[PDB]
């Protein structure tokens, strides 16, 4: 009945919202195009830890075999969208 | 019942006698008509039966059955319109010349005051049916069934024969309401024994049991449907027109004698319904089906009690209707998809969102099913068994049970489910086909109401 | 090669008459046969077919049962005799062999 | 643990899955172009345009094929096949002929006394 | 003898117009559900009326309605049944009823069919109502199957997700044995009493009727799925929340153990299934409240909920006072249909989540249904006045004083504390348990189609056990001396499954990690019963169907041994008919032979 | 359809595997076929018994709901190992003892019943003293035969 | 009129007109214990026959 | 979803799988979150311990028995989200989602209405049919004569034309 | 109906006699009265129009009587005439020997179900009525299969009276 | 799917409406026959028995 749908807008600035509560990177200067293991300094490790907020943050867990992909949180926000069929 | 023939006679000079692009119509609109002619009969005021003419008759037993093939015949005449949509004329023809036949001969059979008439048209039903299934069929072991549906049906029927021969020579007649009076008690000799065989024998090679049984699947795998439909209908569920009739001289020996047959019957009732589980061959399906409610029917005659007798009255009809259905659910498949398979379309209902609720409305008419008459006969076997013997139950009930399981397992591997997305060619439905559920099951809608008609002897 | 013609792939037909019921390509065929199949058929043979679902009466002799039955208690049941008195074929009328 | 036929374990256990050895590995490669071609052709087929059919899927025929119309040929008459379709064959069918017989002539030698009162049955 | 006839048929005629205005090229112009909500709302109107002549004067009728067929000595006439059990359950499965519908247009919509859903209810309400109102056991075994096979199809509704076809599969695999033992009890009736109906099958007080008897609980394993066929209604989860509340809680479970009721003046006269009512009966109040307690999924936690609650029904007739359980089996639906109508609540707010581990607030954000789930699990163990003691109490006076048996007492002892041990952990971590749940807040409430309905199974929840004590006519004679620490008994237990619950899920919030015993985890699946047989009989029982019935016998010897073993025997008798070279220096030495035989045939007769 | 492109019978002459495997488009060491004692499984695969829930639910397959793509030929019993009948996924707790606890608790289970019907927990008292004699009248009797001797 | 494209609808008609008639003609075949059948047995009024 | 799952083609990614799943098989033991936040970097600390040792017998012969313990630690009912496998709603929206070819067999007084829609419909599928015998040859051409095939994945090339195999991915049927 | 349905007295009704304290109005009698105006006055006066158009195209029928046409024991052997008739007279006595067993089952319901729970020794009566029907039935047609024809019956009663004489012999 | 059930539902209302219309009006006006006894030998006319009016109107014209 409710539950609005998103505009990509309340992803992005949703997405890029949590990365910064991390406090083990992203120090109020990453941004949307901003990769994770070259510019910012994360291991592969540090990268599940993302992506799990993703997940706790809408319920859809993703698969073993994206998470392995999706690096940049553009990316994120790139395919959140396309699965959940935004921009009606 | 004569008024009746005579005019399913003049239809097959209509077909030679009508345009091409009229024929399916005229033929199609009278055999309807024949129907009503075909239910006269039915004004049976007293027990006193309509013994019209000295070689033709009719019963409560008989008047379900003349009644229902002219009501297949429309019917099955219908739903092969779209199948040969492209033929000769002559075939197109010939296809309805050649079917009518079983609708003129069967009814001499189930009208029949004897027993001749009755074999020489037993086998004359043959002629028909193997005509068809080697013709059109559209597979490479067409030919194979019309080799079993030929001879399991004739290497029986010649004892049968030869006891009518032999019952002719003792008394001098053979025929009916005369054997049931002039009766006399058998001495149970081991001559007299092969008699009890040879004059039931053929008939269970049409009931089909866990023996003989090789037939029937190969026979409906490879019929186009109207060799399915009668096959299943009233070509089978023949034998209890024969078997109840013939059985009448020989009552008091067939108490010892009728275990196996029986026996034999409520182990394959279960197995050929266990089968019916694991297949994949839809069409092979439903003629195990048949098969598994059949063998008890088997379990009905050899008891020769009332509510047997109508347990299979209330359940031959009440299958050759459910049954000549299930094959036009396939065949609102097959020649949209054309496999026998039980997989390939398995999601639907999101393409043919009607017509699952003719498979549906018919599977649970399938099993056992409170409101209507599967269940009546079904139910009636039942009790008659339990007075023969209180651990039929033991099984009965191990059927019962998996007859919920396939009947709806057809429901989910072919209405339910994510669709099969690769198939363009549905058709979502032809009016020709749609309608042909409704002229099944509004017959059981109806029939069911008031089956003070569809029982036997008896009541 | 062997030589015989390919495969005709599917018709795909409804494409010409969309109003297409099942029985002929061209379209004023269906319609005059289909309303044959309804009419014909469809209405009257279960309408008028039905209407002896409920005449046709006493079938078999029934509803006569209860008439004749209802009188058999109530001449027998008032005057003194016992109903359904033990059996068919009394004792007299009938020659049983000895020993 | 304890793997059973039913319930079979995890495949992080069962120590495949680990060597990757280039006589183990090339497995998982060439499989893997195996069905890429395979799954590629469908890809190439499903959305192809004018395909106004549907798609054969030849492998499930000949699993059907398979079980019908190719097993007779395929027969040997052997013990533990001829021994073991009797007893699936008459075997049951032989149990119950005792059954159902004593049940009746057990239930025979009642009613010609009387001690298994008929009570209010109609049935027959 | 006029009014109460002229209702008990005119409320079908209502539940008929729903469905027979089903296909009309009407239902596309209207609001079919408010149509439909409109009409049960009228049922339930007419419905009092029966209700209130029948406490007043204590009437029983036996209509008739029709003559269906004449079948040697039994007229087959439909016939309903009306005394004390099909006039109550008839109004109380049709109040909360009207309590669906509303729900189910807030619950479920944004669905293109619901006007074909609403359909299927109706369909099996009616059926319900038969199996309830049904003379007959035949009119009844309408209302037996037609209620399980209308559950198939509203279990499997989203027809995808083929476990969940299943799940509706294995309830119907497990119905259709319940079929069986009500079949084999009206085969037995019929074969010893020409009847099928129960007015003259009461005659049959003495004749040790012992196994057919037994086939009713096979009937009533069915459908109040006891042990043996249990697991098909928590799996039967799968479907929305409202069937699981209206079939699953009040309408279909009430089926088995409704019937043993109807049937109570033969379960006296026999004492040995009188005990199986309990030592089956009293099994499932122990197991599947075990099996509750470490769940996580909210509809199946109420769900086994049930069959506890279940059992404890088949616990009178563990004794002779049956009509406890009726009492029970109302007060039944005015909780389980809360709970389900409160959860669909908490769920469809926020997403389709609906396990409990994902959200520990409900209290603040919602203070509504934290209010009625309580006024649901609080009443429903043993809170001393709420309708879970006017059923409770009489329930547990009789058990630990009639003389039973020893273990069954405790394991519903335990097990009565034990109501309690899983809904004070529904209680605490859904409605306390500082939140969690992900953040976006779509919470819809004050939905008139949601309160006006929760509002009333809290007025039927409180008010109707006590309106029906007192109105009812008294029977089942209560022993009521008990002394101090029988009576006080199903309070302080309760009381007692809150404070070790409480305990237990408050040495849950300190920091430290528990052991993986075989407790909690053997109950945390099922106590294995679907995980071990559901992959065994449909292995054995299944793959005993291939290769002895088909690949082995149909197929492979069949096909031999007759038809081929055949073919062979004249082909192979033909070849050496006709593969001779075509001489004559053979063929009069072949003469010559029959010339002899043929003399010595002659020289042999004479 | 072709001939030689439909199974065959038991492939000797290890060759001949090749003809199998690439006819079922399968590496060859893979395709070991049945061991042929007796029934009518030819030159079919084994390809051993995954219930079709252990492969990843993820990844859209040629055939959807049935885990299998447009070949990777199929078990020989896929009508019980689809998800709809079967499952052997593997389990948390292992068989032998997963069906030990439970036939372990009802054995446990079924044995306190008898413990307690031979110590049924009963009230101390008596039982009922009925009206009349035992009422010979309503629970059932002939009153035209004898009155009864019983009375309190 | 034109060359009769349909006339067959007469055909099968003057076939159940010709089975009843055929119908009838077996009963005057048989027309036998008219009334000699203990059953019925009754004298009609002063008119002809029953069947 | 929208990638192939190759050979597990070495241990790191079957490792960062592994805390995945381990990870989800904790919260489930952990109810309460403040409980869960702590065991987590705990656990982490067992994986950021021995983080780089390069012997890749006792990297396997961590990682195997790794399992041989976890599985004696597992929770039997985990937390999946619904849409996920196994849960709620993993197929509740798939009852509806029709394949889209269907579309085209509804006649006029069906789509009399709103005669845009398919005026859409025509010039995408003109998109279709005249970018097929493109895209194929680009398949064709690919130089895959031999050897490793995963899926290929192939793009559009910078030209004016339209990429590989786009009708499975899109106007695949929406969610809900 | 006919005064052969056992239809006792048919109130024994009791009476209306309130004793509440400040006494209200009842539904029943508050709604009833409420009833027998407004649904029986409407569908009262309708039938009592239906009738009058009976009486106006008023028609009779009748019974069909039978008669005796002998039985089987008068009955020649071989001669189809006779014994069809007699046979088709046993199969039409096979009903109303079997109708009047449904009114029994009729009447032998509706007695507990006017009696309730005292249910026996005031359905005696009935019940004893019943036994006597039932034990003649099963000595009339029970062995029989569903080609039960007179010389069947006929053989039945035959074997019986033997043991009705040759247990009479000791 | 509905253009079918708008045809089913109408060539049945084409005869079920003239039928059960006009049903209706035979037994509003006339119909249901009562018992009576024979007039001392009176030979009734093979309808005397039945009571539906339509089934001995049938029974005349037929049978």
């Amino acid at each position: 009945s409710d539950a609005p749908p998103l505009t990509l807008d309340g992803i992005k600035d949703r997405v890029l919202y949590v990365l910064k509560l991390y406090d083990k990177i992203d120090p109020e200067k990453l941004s949307v195009n901003s990769h994770f293991m070259k510019d910012l300094g994360l291991d592969s490790l540090d990268q599940v830890e993302i992506i799990m907020a993703m997940e706790d943050e809408f319920g859809f867990e993703i698969p073993d075999i994206d998470a392995e992909k999706l690096m940049c949180p553009q990316e994120i926000v790139d395919y959140i969208a396309d699965k959940k069929d935004v921009y009606e | 019942m004569l008024k009746i023939i005579l005019p399913s006679l003049m239809l097959l000079p209509l077909t030679w006698l009508s345009s091409p692009k009229k024929t399916w119509t005229n033929v199609t609109s009278y055999s309807f008509l024949i129907s009503l002619t075909s239910l006269t009969l039915l004004w049976q005021t007293d027990e006193n039966y309509k013994n019209f003419s000295n070689m033709f008759s009719s019963d409560p037993l008989s008047t379900p059955l003349i009644i229902l093939t002219a009501w297949l015949l429309p019917l099955m005449l219908m739903a092969s319109q779209n199948h040969l949509k492209k033929d000769n004329n002559v075939l197109q023809k010939l296809y309805i010349s050649m079917l009518i036949s079983l609708q003129i001969l069967l009814i001499m059979t189930f009208s029949a005051t004897e027993l001749i008439m009755f074999y020489i048209l037993f086998e004359a039903t043959l002629i028909p049916t193997l005509i068809i299934i080697t013709r059109w069929g559209n597979q490479t072991e067409r030919l194979n069934a019309g080799i079993y549906f030929l001879f399991y049906t004739l290497i029986g029927s010649i004892p049968l024969l030869i006891a009518l021969i032999l019952i002719q020579n003792h008394v001098g007649t053979l025929n009916l309401m005369i054997l049931s009076f002039t009766t006399h008690t058998l001495d149970a000799s081991w001559s007299n024994n092969l008699l009890w065989l040879a004059c039931m024998m053929a008939f269970l090679i049409k009931m089909p049991l866990y023996g003989v049984h090789l037939w029937l699947p190969k026979a409906h795998v490879e019929a186009p449907i109207a060799g399915s439909m009668i096959l299943a209908a009233i070509l089978l569920k023949l034998g209890s027109y024969g078997m109840i009739r013939i059985s009448i001289i020989l009552d008091p020996l067939t108490k010892y004698m009728a275990y196996p047959f029986i026996l034999l019957s409520l182990w394959g009732m279960i197995m050929t319904s266990s089968i019916c589980l694991r297949q994949t061959d839809l069409k092979s399906l439903i003629a195990y089906s048949s098969v598994s409610h059949m063998a008890l029917v088997i379990a009905s005659i050899m008891i020769q009690t009332p509510w047997s007798f109508m347990g299979a009255t209330m359940l031959m009809i009440a299958h050759g209707l459910t049954s000549s259905l299930l094959f036009c659910l396939a065949n609102s498949n097959y020649e949209r998809i054309h496999s026998r398979t039980m997989i390939m379309a398995r999601g639907l209902q999101m393409v043919f969102p009607l017509m699952a609720t003719w498979w549906l409305m018919a599977s649970l008419a399938n099993l056992a099913l409170p409101p209507s008459i599967n269940l009546m006969g079904e139910l009636f076997i039942t009790m008659s068994l339990f007075s023969w013997s209180n651990f039929t139950i033991i099984l009965m009930g191990i059927n019962i049970i998996i007859t919920g399981m396939y009947s709806m397992y057809m429901i989910i591997t072919t209405q339910r489910g994510k669709l099969t997305n690769h198939m363009i060619n549905l058709q979502p439905s032809h009016t020709r086909e749609l309608t042909l559920m409704a002229l099944h099951m509004i017959p059981l809608i109806l029939l069911t109401t008031s089956p003070k008609l569809i029982t036997g002897l008896t009541m | 090669q062997w030589q015989e013609d390919p495969e005709p792939e599917d018709e795909n037909v409804y494409a010409k008459n969309p109003d297409f019921h099942g029985y002929d390509s061209d379209p004023v065929v269906d319609v005059w046969n289909m309303r044959a199949v309804f009419f014909f058929g469809f209405s009257i043979v279960l309408v008028f077919g039905t209407t002896f679902v409920a005449y046709v009466p006493d079938y078999r002799m029934q509803e006569w049962a209860r008439r004749e039955a209802e009188r058999l208690v109530k001449y027998r049941e008032v005057n003194g005799l016992p109903i359904m008195e033990s059996n068919y074929f009394d004792p007299s009328k009938i020659q049983l062999p000895e020993d | 643990y304890k793997p059973a036929p039913l319930a079979t374990l995890p495949s992080t256990l069962d120590p495949a899955e680990y060597d990757v050895s280039p006589e183990t590995r090339r497995a998982q490669v060439e499989r893997l172009s195996i069905r890429a071609r395979l799954k590629r052709e469908y890809l190439l087929q499903y959305n192809d345009p004018k395909r106004v059919s549907h798609i054969e899927d030849p492998a499930l025929i000949r699993w059907t094929y398979a079980r019908s119309a190719n097993i007779y040929p395929n027969f040997r008459p052997t013990p533990k096949n001829s021994l073991l379709g009797a007893v699936a064959g008459f075997g049951p069918l032989i149990f119950w002929y005792y059954v159902f017989k004593t049940d009746r002539d057990r239930k025979e030698r009642l009613i010609q006394e009387g001690k298994l009162d008929r009570k209010f049955n109609i049935s027959y | 003898m006029n009014i109460f006839t002229t209702s008990i048929l005119l409320i079908f005629i209502l539940l008929l117009s729903p469905i027979l205005i089903s296909m009309s090229n009407l239902i596309k112009h209207i609001n079919f559900p408010l149509y439909t909500t409109t009409s049960i709302k009228f049922s339930f109107i007419i419905s009092l009326l029966p209700l209130l002549m029948f406490f007043h004067n204590n009437m029983e009728y036996m209509i008739t309605t029709w003559h269906w067929v004449t079948m040697n000595s039994m007229e087959l006439k439909m016939s309903f049944k009306t005394d004390f059990f099909s006039i109550l359950f008839t109004s109380v499965a049709l109040f909360v009823t009207w309590s669906i519908m509303q729900f189910s247009s807030w619950y479920m919509h944004s669905d293109p069919n619901i006007n074909r859903f609403i359909k299927y209810l109706t369909l099996f309400l009616i059926t319900m109502l038969i199996l309830t109102s049904a003379n007959n056991m035949f009119q009844l075994f309408i209302g037996w199957e037609g209620v399980g096979i209308m559950s198939f199809l509203l279990i499997g509704w989203w027809y995808g997700r083929t476990d969940a076809n299943t799940a509706a599969l294995q309830a119907i695999l497990y119905n259709r044995i319940g079929d069986i033992g009500f079949i084999l009890a009206m085969v037995w009736f019929s074969l010893n009493m020409n009847s099928w109906e129960l007015q003259q099958i009461m005659f049959s007080n003495n004749n040790d009727n012992l196994i057919p008897l037994m086939g009713l609980l096979i009937a009533a394993t069915g459908k109040s799925a006891q042990f043996g066929l249990h697991p098909w209604l928590p799996s039967a989860m799968e479907g929305p929340t409202p069937v699981s509340a209206l079939l699953h809680s009040s309408t279909m479970v009430v089926a088995g153990i409704f019937l043993l009721v109807r049937f109570h003046p033969l379960t006296t006269n026999n004492n040995f299934i009188l005990t199986t009512m309990l030592c089956l009966g009293a099994l499932t109040t122990l197991f599947t409240a075990i099996c509750a307690l470490t769940q996580n999924d909210i509809k199946k936690i109420i769900a086994f909920s049930t069959s506890s609650q279940l059992g404890l029904m088949m616990v009178t007739l563990g004794m002779n006072q049956p009509h406890l359980a009726f009492l029970h089996i109302c007060t039944h639906a005015f909780f389980k249909a809360m709970l389900f109508m409160c959860s669909g609540s908490i769920i469809h707010s926020l997403a389709d989540e609906q396990d409990i581990r994902k959200m520990g607030n409900i209290t603040k954000i919602m203070p509504f249904t934290s209010s009625c789930l309580v006024i649901g699990s609080l009443a429903l163990t043993g809170m001393p006045f709420l309708t879970g003691f006017y059923s409770k109490d009489l329930i547990i006076e009789a058990i630990n004083t009639c003389n039973t048996n020893a273990w069954a007492l405790l394991i519903t002892l335990i097990a009565t504390s034990m109501t309690a041990m899983y809904s004070m952990r529904i209680i605490y971590f859904v409605t306390m348990t500082k939140p969690r749940f992900p953040p976006l807040i779509s919470i819809n409430e004050n939905d008139p189609d949601l309160m006006n309905p929760i509002k009333r199974l809290a007025f039927g929840s409180i008010f109707a056990g006590f309106v029906i004590s007192y109105n009812i006519p008294p029977t089942s004679i209560p022993v009521l001396t008990m002394p101090w620490f029988l009576k006080t008994t199903a309070l302080i237990i309760s009381v007692l499954g809150f404070l070790i619950a409480l305990e237990l899920n408050n040495l849950t919030m300190k920091l430290s990690m528990n052991k993986a015993n075989p407790y909690s985890s053997f109950s945390t699946l099922l106590g294995f019963f679907p995980s071990i047989i559901h992959r065994i009989t449909p292995m054995k029982s299944l793959n005993l169907s291939l290769k002895t019935s088909l690949t082995l016998l149909d197929l492979i010897w069949l096909e031999k041994t007759i038809p081929k073993s055949t073919s062979t025997l004249h082909t192979n008798m033909t070849t050496l008919t006709t593969n001779q070279k075509g001489l004559i220096k053979l063929y009069f030495m072949s003469f010559l032979i029959n010339i002899i035989l043929i003399i010595i045939l002659y020289s042999i007769n004479l | 359809m072709t001939k030689d492109m439909l199974p065959g019978s038991y492939p000797r002459t290890p060759e001949e595997r090749a003809a199998a495997a690439k006819k079922y488009n399968m590496r060859v060491e893979d395709y070991e076929p049945y061991p042929d004692d007796g029934m009518g499984y030819g030159d079919y695969p084994m390809l051993p018994n995954r219930s079709q829930h252990e492969r990843d639910p993820w990844y859209q397959w040629d055939h959807s709901e049935l885990r299998m793509n447009w070949g990777e030929p199929i078990h020989w019993d896929l009508d019980m190992y689809i998800r709809n009948r079967v499952d052997t996924s593997p389990t948390p707790v292992s068989w032998d003892v997963m069906c030990k606890h439970l036939f372990g608790f009802v054995a446990f289970m079924v044995f306190m019943f008898w413990v307690g019907h031979v110590f049924p927990s009963y009230q101390p008292v008596g039982p009922k003293q009925y009206p009349y004699n035992n009422l010979y009248l309503e629970r059932g009797g002939d009153p035209t035969k004898e009155p009864e001797p019983v009375v309190h | 009129q034109l060359l009769r494209e349909h006339w067959v609808h007469i055909l099968v008609p003057a076939g159940f007109v010709f089975g009843c008639y055929l119908d009838r003609k077996d009963d005057e075949k048989l027309t036998a214990f008219r009334n000699k059948s203990m059953l019925f047995q009754r004298e009609l009024r002063p008119n002809e026959e029953v069947t | 979803a929208f990638c192939a799952p190759p050979a597990y083609l070495t241990h790191q990614q079957k490792v960062l799988r592994l805390y995945k799943r381990a990870l989800r098989h904790l919260e489930s033991w952990c109810i309460h979150r403040d409980k869960y936040r702590y065991f987590a970097c705990l656990m982490r600390a067992r994986f950021e311990e021995h983080k780089n040792e390069k012997d890749m017998m006792r990297a396997t012969q961590l990682l195997r028995e790794a399992e041989e313990e976890f599985w004696q630690n597992q929770h039997p009912q985990p937390y999946i989200f619904p849409d996920s496998p196994g849960g709620t709603s993993f197929e509740r929206y798939e009852c509806y989602k029709v394949p889209e070819w269907c579309l085209d067999y509804w006649h006029p007084s069906e789509k009399a209405m709103y005669p845009d829609y398919f005026s859409k419909r025509e010039q995408w599928k003109k998109l279709r049919m005249e970018s097929w015998d493109r895209e194929v040859k680009q398949l064709q051409e690919e130089t895959s004569p031999d050897g490793i095939m995963t899926e290929a994945l192939p793009p559009a090339r910078r030209e004016g034309d339209l990429p590989p195999l786009w009708w499975h991915i899109v106007t695949r049927p929406r969610e809900r | 109906d006919s005064w052969d349905k056992d239809v006792y007295p048919e109130p024994p009704s009791r009476t209306p006699a309130p004793s509440p304290q400040t006494s209200l109005p009842n539904p029943i009698t508050y709604l009833t009265k409420a009833y027998d105006l407004v649904v029986d006055w409407p569908v009262t006066l309708v039938r009592e129009f239906i009738e009058r158009q009976h009486a106006k195209n008023r028609t009779y029928y009748y019974h069909r009587q039978y008669r005796r046409v002998p039985d089987i024991t008068e009955c020649k052997e071989g001669d189809v005439l006779c014994i069809y008739e007699a046979e088709m007279q046993w199969r039409r006595d096979f009903k109303v020997d079997q109708e009047i067993m449904n009114i029994i089952q009729e009447r032998l319901k509706a007695c507990q179900q006017r009696e309730g729970e005292n249910y026996q020794q005031n359905c005696a009566k009935e019940l004893e009525q019943f036994t006597k029907v039932t034990k003649a039935y099963q000595d009339r047609y029970l062995d029989l299969g569903a080609y039960y024809s007179a010389r069947k019956c006929l053989a039945k009663q035959k074997q019986r009276m033997l043991e009705e004489r040759k247990a009479a012999r000791q | 799917d509905a253009r079918f059930l708008r045809l089913m539902k109408f060539y049945l209302m084409l005869t079920g409406i003239p039928v059960i219309i006009g049903i209706t009006l035979v037994n509003i006006f006339i119909g249901e026959a009562e018992l009576a006894e024979i007039p001392e030998g009176y030979i009734p006319e093979h309808w005397e028995y039945y009571k539906h009016p339509i089934s001995r109107w049938i029974a005349r014209n037929f049978y």
